[PDB]
RNA sequence: AGCGGCGAGUACACGUACUUGCUAGCUUCUUAGAGGAACAUUGUGUGUCUAACACAAGGAAGUUUAAGGCAACAACAGGUCUGUGAUGUCCUUAGAUGAACUAGGCUGCACGCGUGCUACACUGAUAUAUAUAACGAGUAAAAUAUGCUUGCAUACUUUUCCUCCGCCGAAAGGCGUAGGUAAUCUUUAUCAAUAUAUAUCGUGAUGGGGAUAGAUUAUUGC
């Protein structure tokens, strides 16, 4: 019925893993699924100086946090998408489920 | 059927010196249609003896920080001088300039030698490549120092620097710069 | 420079002695030969030791070579 | 060593400027140097000139460079 | 149609090409012939007025002088009316943008500027009375309308004609 | 029929694509002629006079471009122009002549079909630049 | 082409007292009145009618009253409020616009005003330092 | 009456402060950290933060 | 996210440019996951013919291909207690060296030193016009509306960040109204200036330079 899955998350690893997991999962009850979109990485930053103080060369560092998108689409009830969703998954990715009927 | 901004050939030039025919190029690879050519030329020591040579006419042309980078306007400036050169003693434009590029660098130059502790101001020989550059390098500040402050446009300035100098008259800056290392070269050994 | 550090010349002859009847002159077959037999996390240590493997398999042709 | 350049034409001049159309390399430097006027009457002669036909074009000029001929 | 003059055609235009033509609309000939050659049909045939308090103003901040040409009003309007035709839904802002300028602040180091918006509003009220530019009703800004779009265009051929025979 | 083939520069990329035709060369809607610095056109039109106008009669071409500035979209649109016609001749019509053609203009120069390297370094902190720093005073 | 008589051109002028004026452009030549910018200049000569592609030694002597009528009250003509100098003049609350002479003596009269007063900004006009907040204490330094 | 912290404090250095010192210098407020930069510098890595290059 | 496919148009040449409703297939362009690719490979020279170096050909690439991050043992009486509910000792603790409220100073100017910005012009200044980037950012208080004499009770129903568009104003800016918690909107098939074209000026402290001063107008904020 025009469900969009949605995952975000800080880990490479874990996004994929479990994007893996719920595309081969709905695999299973042989369901039309959309392929995986991958959103573009979006990082945050913030250059700070060391040094307590204010003495010494004046040096910098250069912090980085990005973040990870897929997206997910198929065609299926909301109590099945909703329970194939949870199966208690890795607590690093956020994942919210939206019907886009229009 | 290539020519040099679409009006002069050098399919017919020569140069006549035999030293410098290894070091200026108008032939296969750098016979172009105008002198934007965007190559990697300073990576090995001797690939700049490829670049064409009005290429680095145009590449000595923009000098004094007010002008660093600016290259289609050096080309144009190079353009219309190469048109005022025709117009008066109607020639090829890049023959003369080519006979200019074989007069202005010295033969031989000084330096200072440490043969057993006492030193002098010895006598050396100069190269081909390096007798090139300095032409190239005291034409265009020869014309750079006469149009400043002065009625006279850059390209007729330019214009009147390679006509003088291809004629050996004893008028443009870079003869007299070049006959004067010859003399000290000659005093000091 | 290129100069090859004690690490990869070891592990190359240690191959060479122990695997002389299948290996060649050529690089990729010893590519795949080293990438069989041997332990090297990464692709690029790889390639430096097969290169040398290669470079040492061509001096024995021309007679004795000293440490294998 | 200051230059005098005129500013405008005169009657004794006039006829001594219409002689620059028989010459080869028509510039404005070269009129100015030549007759000692100033550059803007310079650039008016030249198009005072080309106007009738008398002076011909070598090239395709540009805003900053402004060469001209005598007639074949 | 046409019987006006074209303005001054420089050379440079006239090189033969290694490829072939078409002329059917603005996008096929050269910008600033056409601007100076439709400018001077507007002030001809008194399309628009030159508003009476722009014998004072000048075109945005960064300038610091006034356009010395007295007939800019009109080459404004036909600049214009070329980039409604290549972009449709246009407002004051982007046109705000699309004449800037740079700006010399003294001794202090130089920033781009940004062009007046009363000529330009009164420019595109001037054209939505002649029945050239119309405000998109389900849109926003405002585009040609179809009898807009036809003048221009034959305007071009004309040019086009003109000049390569 | 058609191919679909790119060039690029610093950071300019131009698609030009290429059908059966009656001699149209496109860019943006508009024709070559209206390329806008009007000194650097000759190398645009480089590669067509190298290979001629009888093979390239039947050919219509549109190309469009992004990034970069002036000089970067010109070399970027040569490139292309170049490719294309070699991958035309490579995907429609006996490809000894496709070799031929590919000779005549890698004889003229490279970069009428391979793409330069060059990019612009990082800066680091302590100077203006990737390489100058700062006036130290003692 | 003109020709104009050696004779009848005028090489020195005076428009308003203390003026000269030589023999540049009209628009050039009337920047030498000591309120005349560049702006202004080109206005007025506007709304005289007068041709700016000349030089002021050939402006007839009509041309030259018309133009030092239009200096003088400007608002009788179509020049706005914010051209002027002097918007409203703390003394009559009028818009003027002050020439050269009397635009010395209204500096004057202001500087003495505000240090009759004892006004900080007059008082420091009068110890010789920056009005308008500058540090000096590197810079200024004869 | 009273005078007691009557002074307006809605905006300025005066009006917001370290979130663990309480310190009133060197403050990020991008994206809301509104932490001084040594307390920040400390506890990057468990926020999220890394070094890359 | 694009391209393409199917229709309806507006004009031209006998297909081209643009507007518009709808939606076979494909991944070149956009995005992002997994892999692969260079080893000095081949030829020629120098070297104990070892360790290695140089040139040419091919190749996207042959200075470990380019740039960075990490950083041993041992030290300095190097800097920081003015980052810290990290801290030892000594001071002080109601006329406080605690915490605040009002005004002032940190910016004061005969002078000396370091980092810089703008220039001394024509390879320019001014005015019009054409063409063209990449990394980013963005929503407990005060504020808008009845009963009452500058205050109270009231919706936390609007608003507070980026702001398209319309109108007013020379300009700065003001008034009214969208979208957006964002590959969706601001806004980026483009948010700049060196560039390019045409005209004026013309070697004159000059239309170079723009310090120092006078007057009027707006916005942030008690
Ligand atoms: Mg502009
Ligand atoms: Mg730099
Ligand atoms: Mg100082
Ligand atoms: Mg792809
Ligand atoms: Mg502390
Ligand atoms: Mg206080
Ligand atoms: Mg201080
Ligand atoms: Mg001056
Ligand atoms: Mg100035
Ligand atoms: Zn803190």
């Amino acid at each position: 019925r025009r469900i969009r899955i949605a995952l975000t998350s800080k880990n490479l690893r874990a996004i994929e893993k479990v994007c893996s997991d719920i595309m081969k999962g709905a695999k299973e009850k042989n369901l039309n699924v959309s392929g995986p979109v991958r959103l573009p990485v979006k990082t945050l930053r913030i250059t700070t100086r060391k040094s307590p103080c204010g003495e010494g060369t004046n040096t910098w560092d250069r912090f980085e946090l990005r973040i990870y998108k897929r997206l997910i689409d198929l065609y299926s009830q909301c109590e099945v998408v909703t329970q194939m969703t949870s199966i208690n998954i890795d607590p690093v990715v956020e994942v919210e489920v939206i019907i886009t009927d229009s | 059927d290539i020519k040099l901004f679409k009006k002069w050939s050098y399919e017919e030039i020569n140069i006549a010196d035999l030293s410098l025919v290894d070091c200026i190029a108008v032939s296969q690879k750098a016979c172009v249609y105008t002198p934007h050519t965007a190559g990697r030329y300073q990576k090995k020591r001797f690939r700049k003896a490829l670049c064409p040579i009005v290429e680095r006419l145009v590449n000595s042309m923009m000098m004094h920080g007010r002008n660093n980078g600016k290259k289609l306007k050096a080309i144009r400036i190079v353009a219309y001088a190469f048109e005022i050169i025709h117009l008066m003693t109607g020639e090829n434009p890049l023959q003369v300039f080519v006979n200019a590029v074989q007069k202005g660098g010295p033969r031989e130059d000084s330096t200072r030698i440490g043969s057993a502790g006492v030193v002098r101001r010895q006598a050396v020989d100069v190269s081909p490549l390096r007798r090139v550059n300095q032409a190239i390098y005291l034409i265009c500040t020869g014309a750079r120092n006469a149009a400043f402050r002065n009625i006279k446009s850059i390209s007729e300035c330019l214009a009147e620097e390679i006509i003088n100098c291809a004629n050996e008259s004893s008028s443009s800056y870079a003869i007299k710069k070049k006959d004067e290392i010859e003399r000290v070269a000659k005093a000091n050994r | 420079g290129r100069v090859r550090t004690k690490t990869i010349k070891r592990a190359a002859r240690q191959i060479v002695e122990k695997y002389y009847a299948k290996l060649t002159l050529d690089f990729q077959i010893n590519k795949k030969i080293t990438e069989e037999v041997a332990i090297i996390p990464s692709k690029r240590m790889k390639n430096k030791v097969a290169g040398f493997v290669t470079h040492l398999m061509k001096r024995i042709q021309k007679g004795p070579v000293r440490g294998i | 060593e200051k230059l005098n350049h005129a500013v405008f034409i005169d009657k004794s001049l006039h006829s001594k400027i219409l002689e620059c159309k028989n010459m080869k390399v028509i510039t404005p430097s070269a009129i100015a140097e030549k007759y000692k006027v100033n550059l803007s009457v310079a650039r008016a002669v030249i198009n005072h000139l080309a106007d009738k036909k008398l002076i011909a074009e070598v090239c395709v000029q540009s805003h900053s460079q402004k060469l001209y001929t005598k007639v074949a | 149609q046409f019987t006006e003059d074209i303005g001054v055609v420089n050379k440079r235009l006239l090189e033969p090409v290694p490829f072939v033509k078409t002329n059917n609309c603005i996008k096929d000939v050269d910008a600033d012939l056409f601007i100076r050659s439709y400018a001077t049909h507007l002030k001809l045939h008194n399309k628009i007025t030159y508003p009476k308090w722009c014998t004072f103003v000048k075109t945005g901040k960064g300038r610091k002088l006034a356009p010395l040409n007295e007939d800019w009003y009109f080459i404004r309007a036909s600049s214009i009316l070329r980039r409604l035709y290549l972009h449709p839904d246009i407002g004051v802002g982007f046109l705000r943008r699309q004449f800037s300028s740079k700006q010399r602040r003294g001794v202090a180091p130089n920033h781009t500027s940004l062009a007046s918006g009363k000529i330009l509003r009164s420019i595109l009220q001037q054209l939505e009375n002649l029945g050239y530019v119309e405000q998109n009703p389900k849109k926003k800004g405002r585009r040609l309308t179809t009898k807009g779009e036809n003048a221009i265009n034959n305007f071009a051929r004309y040019i086009n004609k003109k000049v390569y025979n | 029929k058609r191919v679909q083939t790119f060039g690029k520069k610093k950071t300019a990329v131009a698609v030009a694509t290429v059908t059966n035709g009656k001699g149209l060369i496109k860019l943006n809607g508009k024709n070559l002629d209206l390329v806008e610095p009007y000194i650097l056109k000759t190398k645009v039109y480089e590669p067509l006079w190298l290979i001629g106008s009888g093979k390239l009669k039947n050919l219509d071409i549109r190309i469009r471009v992004k990034g970069g500035g002036q000089t970067s979209q010109i070399y970027a649109i040569r490139q292309a122009i170049g490719k294309g016609i070699i991958s035309y001749y490579q995907k429609y019509v006996d490809e000894s002549t496709k070799k031929e053609l590919k000779d005549v203009l890698l004889r003229y120069d490279r970069s009428l079909l391979v793409g330069d390297t060059r990019r612009c370094e990082p800066k680091k902190f302590g100077g203006k630049g990737a390489r100058a720093r700062y006036q130290k005073s003692y | 082409l003109q020709v104009i008589d050696n004779n009848d051109f005028q090489h020195i002028l005076r428009i308003l007292n203390t003026n000269v004026d030589g023999k540049e452009k009209v628009i050039i030549a009337l920047t030498a009145i000591k309120g005349i910018g560049k702006r202004m200049a080109t206005v007025i000569c506007k709304q005289a009618n007068v041709d700016p592609t000349k030089r002021a030694g050939e402006l007839t002597t009509e041309e030259i009253d018309n133009i030092v009528h239009i200096m003088s009250t400007p608002t009788q003509f179509k020049i706005p409020d914010w051209f002027l100098n002097r918007r409203k003049d703390l003394k009559e609350g009028k818009n003027i616009h002050v020439i050269a002479n009397q635009l010395d003596s209204y500096l004057r009269e202001d500087l003495e005003r505000m240090k009759k007063i004892r006004l900080h900004r007059g008082l420091r006009h009068h110890w010789g330092l920056r009005v308008r907040g500058q540090h000096t204490k590197t810079t200024g330094r004869r | 009456g009273c005078i007691l912290n009557v002074h307006p404090k809605k905006y300025g250095q005066g009006s917001r402060q370290c979130r663990v010192c309480s310190n009133k210098h060197a403050i990020i407020r991008k994206y809301n950290i509104n932490i001084c930069r040594q307390c920040f510098r400390e506890r990057a890595d468990i926020i999220g933060f890394k070094k890359y290059r």
